[PDB]
RNA sequence: GGGAUAAGUGCUGAAAGCAUCUAAGCAUGAAGCCCCCCUCAAGAUGAGAUUUCCCAACUUCGGUUAUAAGAUCCCUCAAAG
RNA sequence: UUGGCACCUCGAUGUCGGCUCAUCGCAUCCUGGGGCUGUAGUCGGUCCCAAGGGUUGGGCUGUUCGCCCAUUAAAGCGGUACGCGAGCUGGGUUCAGAACGUCGUGAGACAGUUCGGUCCCUAUCCGUCGUGGGCGUAGGAAAUUUGAGAGGAGCUGUCCUU
RNA sequence: UAUGUUAAGUGGAAAAGGAUGUGGCGUUGCCCAGACAACUAGGAUGUUGGCUUAGAAGCAGCCAUCAUUUAAAGAGUGCGU
């Protein structure tokens, strides 16, 4: 799980979604995973 | 009780005359020792040719007391002396004549080697 | 479960099974009578009250806690006894169980239960920094003025105060103690005590409580 | 809301009583009986449900295709049933019952035991097998992630409690 | 050993007929939170509760003696100081 | 932290280390929970949640620091007048003596060394640790009490088994 | 009082940057011939042809990237070495 003020999608299949006030990134690879920003 | 700076003979024929203790090992803050428990050591005197020899820094185990010890049916064993001998880091000693008696509170240590190559198990 | 009153008379040693050293607190626990049955739409709790001892019948013209007064007589009549000494209650036994005005033996206690005993300490008086606080004291040479006195007692303008609970000197002991997790080696039914292993707080001759472990 | 409005409902030999808010549904395998959303309103024809928003603020276009799709749920479930279906892949790894709860042995020094409840059934395949089955579909869920969670899937060799057909990420790390 | 949680893990689930831990709801999850365990605690001026004991007789009207029940003075003491 | 500013204090706010006693933050050293990994488990690395507790004994210097020798699960970083001298020491530094090197023609000088060099105070108030008396709790009393709150604990190793 | 805005206790401390948070005003390319979803409908051909590179035929790199079996098709939009 990456947390850094910059979650921006990493590959085509990585999605943006709104989870209890935080945008996360939400990826088949699990790498890819992002939290705060 | 022994603590560190506290000088011991030893009691084996591996070659040091008598030694001193730097650490008790088994815990942090761990103060004091007696019959049953290791330290570390460095030999003061050492005889002419051993194997171990003198200035060395050495794993031991402490044998005969003289604080003594309680045994469980209110019976106390004391002796007139400390009192240690060396170790290889596997319980087993590096002489092989040891000399003096040892109690019999090293047999569940599994110091067996120290308790069968002794003169009296006490 | 189980509760009763003692007061302590010493401590001996006890070779158990197997030759072991067990190390015991006699404990006399005579005449434990039940004086009430608390109830919980009665009083709000549900217990009961144990008195121990025997204090001498009421008197005119008594000096002394020796004899009862007539408020105590009123109270220990009511279950048909004589005026006690000491009066507790317990609420970890169930009041079913019990019934107003009967005896707590001894026997109550079987070999070998987990009890907790509850007493008062002994009183050490005023006592210093280090006897009461177990403090470190400072060098007793090399020129030092400071030799049993608490150190520091604050920082300096931030807190220009000495906070809460700072460790000075006072007066020892007199505090209910609890040691937990005790056992009884025998109990005896014609002399009337039960031997606790271990040590209990107290002077000799004082009042311990002693009931089934809460853990 | 197309969930919502455009997908009507179909009631298949069941019962749906809508009252008031508090829904009930009665069928072949038993009754749930759930508390939808207020404002939404339901207009019952033979045979076919339709639920209704009463605006289309976001927040009337989002809680209506949310309980519409809860509503099928329900029906689909009194009638069809919910089952969930996981396997146990490893040397040793069984499964067995014991009346009402199932015995799981993973590789744990320990047996795990997943106590039954109530609506819900569980049964075993080859030892293998598991299956959860039940009318509620968030229970068949919430069960099934329970027996999942004694010991998931791990990527080296595969073996642990997995879906019946769920993509495990296979890693090849080597001795 | 309970109860509520943190990062996290989910279940059902739409906005956005797909998805999706989320918005409704409902799960799980830490030496952390609350209880649990020890001690002090009704000056808790909100001053709480239970049992018992004491209960008259002058007033000229109590702004009333002295006495109950209970203590203390004083004295022998220590398990307390 | 090294500074810049000169705003309170020169009818005096004792300045450095150590000792005694701590207390608080968390950007966490260990312990607990997790996402991960170029993680097969032990291994390590990274990030997140976490401050409840714990977070050694020595050799060398006045030293803080740092290095070294043994341990530990770890030997955390900071605030607190670089916490705390009306609680302690006084080794360093900063008076008068002396001496060496250097500068000065000289008296003398150097934050260059070196040996020596007086640490006062009976606690009024607030504060804090204990311990009494008075009064109030719609009568006067003896005993047993619930608990609104408050405080204390809170750490963790190795071995065996599977 | 009227009409609107926020959902963070924003109001009631920062910034570069990050974001399917939400409201307004335009501009716009597409759409009942039916764009946009997963619409679970086909997905490959001589053919990696040529340099074919560790052999590697959507990956170590020049791509020469020909028409369609076809309602819809690319010497493969693409996840891969
Ligand atoms: C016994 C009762 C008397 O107390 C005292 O002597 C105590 C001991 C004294 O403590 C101290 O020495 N410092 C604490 C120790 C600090 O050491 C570091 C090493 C040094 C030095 C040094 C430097 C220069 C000179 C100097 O240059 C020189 C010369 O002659 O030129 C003479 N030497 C000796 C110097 C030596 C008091 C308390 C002292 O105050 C303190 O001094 C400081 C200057 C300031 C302090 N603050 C303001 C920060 C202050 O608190 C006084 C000045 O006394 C000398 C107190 C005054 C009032 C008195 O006069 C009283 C009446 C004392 N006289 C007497 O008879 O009773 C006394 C109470
Ligand atoms: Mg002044």
């Amino acid at each position: 799980m990456k947390v850094r003020p910059s979650v921006k999608p990493i590959c085509e299949k990585c999605k943006v979604i709104k989870r209890k006030g935080k945008v996360m990134v939400i990826c088949e690879n699990p790498k890819h995973k992002q939290r705060q920003g | 009780m022994i603590q560190q700076e506290t000088r011991l003979k030893v009691a084996d024929n591996s070659g040091a005359r008598e030694v001193l203790t730097i650490k008790v090992l088994g815990g942090s803050g761990r103060k004091t020792a007696n019959i049953g428990d290791v330290i570390v050591c460095t030999v003061k005197n050492a005889t002419p040719g051993g194997v171990v020899k003198k200035g060395d820094v050495v794993k031991a185990v402490i044998v005969r007391t003289k604080s003594g010890v309680r045994r469980n049916d209110g019976s106390y064993i004391k002796f007139d002396e400390n009192a240690c001998v060396i170790i290889r880091d596997d319980k087993g000693p590096r002489g092989t004549r040891i000399f003096g008696p040892v109690a019999r509170e090293l047999r569940e240590g599994n110091f067996m080697k120290i308790v069968s190559l002794a003169p009296e198990v006490l | 479960t189980k509760g009763i009153l003692g007061r302590k008379i010493g401590m001996t040693q006890v070779f158990g099974e197997n030759g072991e050293l067990i190390p015991v607190t006699v404990v006399e626990a005579k005449e434990n009578v039940v004086l009430q049955k608390k109830t919980v739409e009665v009083d709000g709790y549900n217990a009961i009250q144990v008195g121990f001892e025997d204090k001498k019948a009421y008197k005119k013209d008594a000096k002394s806690n020796k004899y009862a007064n007539k408020p105590a007589e009123g109270h220990a009549k009511k279950a048909d006894a004589a005026p006690k000494r000491f009066i507790r209650e317990f609420r970890n036994v169930d009041v079913d169980a019990y019934e107003v005005g009967q005896e707590v033996s001894v026997d109550t206690f079987v070999a070998g239960d987990v009890i907790d005993v509850t007493g008062v300490s002994k009183g050490k008086g005023f006592q210093g920094a280090i006897k009461r606080h177990g403090q470190s004291r400072g060098p007793m040479s090399h020129g030092s003025h400071f030799h049993r006195a608490p150190g520091s007692v604050g920082m300096a303008s931030d807190a220009s105060r000495v906070f809460k609970g700072q460790k000075m000197p006072g007066r020892m002991g007199g505090n209910t103690v609890t040691v937990q997790n005790l056992e009884v080696v025998q109990v005896d039914t014609e002399n009337k005590v039960i031997l606790v292993k271990g040590n209990v707080p107290g002077p000799k001759k004082g009042l311990v409580e002693i009931r089934t472990s809460i853990k | 809301s197309r969930v919502g409005k455009k997908i009507i409902d179909i009631p298949s030999d069941v019962t749906v009583t809508f009252d008031g808010n508090h829904v009930t549904v009665k069928g072949p395998k038993g009754e749930l009986s759930r508390t939808l959303n207020e404002r939404m309103t339901f207009k019952q024809e033979e045979n076919t449900i339709e639920v209704v928003r009463p605006s289309d603020s976001k927040e009337d276009r989002t809680n209506h295709g949310t309980t519409r799709a809860l509503l099928n749920n329900m029906v689909q479930g009194v009638s069809q049933g919910y089952v969930k279906v996981l396997e146990l892949v490893g040397v040793g790894y069984r499964a067995q019952m014991q009346g009402k709860d199932l015995i799981l042995n993973v590789g744990y020094s320990h047996p795990v035991e997943i106590k039954a409840e109530e609506n819900i059934t569980f049964s075993v395949e080859k030892n293998t097998v598991v299956k959860v089955e039940g009318i509620s579909k968030e229970q068949v869920g919430a069960l099934a992630s329970n027996i999942r969670s004694v010991r998931p899937p791990e990527p080296y060799k595969g073996k642990g409690i997995r879906y019946q057909g769920e993509y495990v990420r296979r890693k090849e790390g080597k001795t």
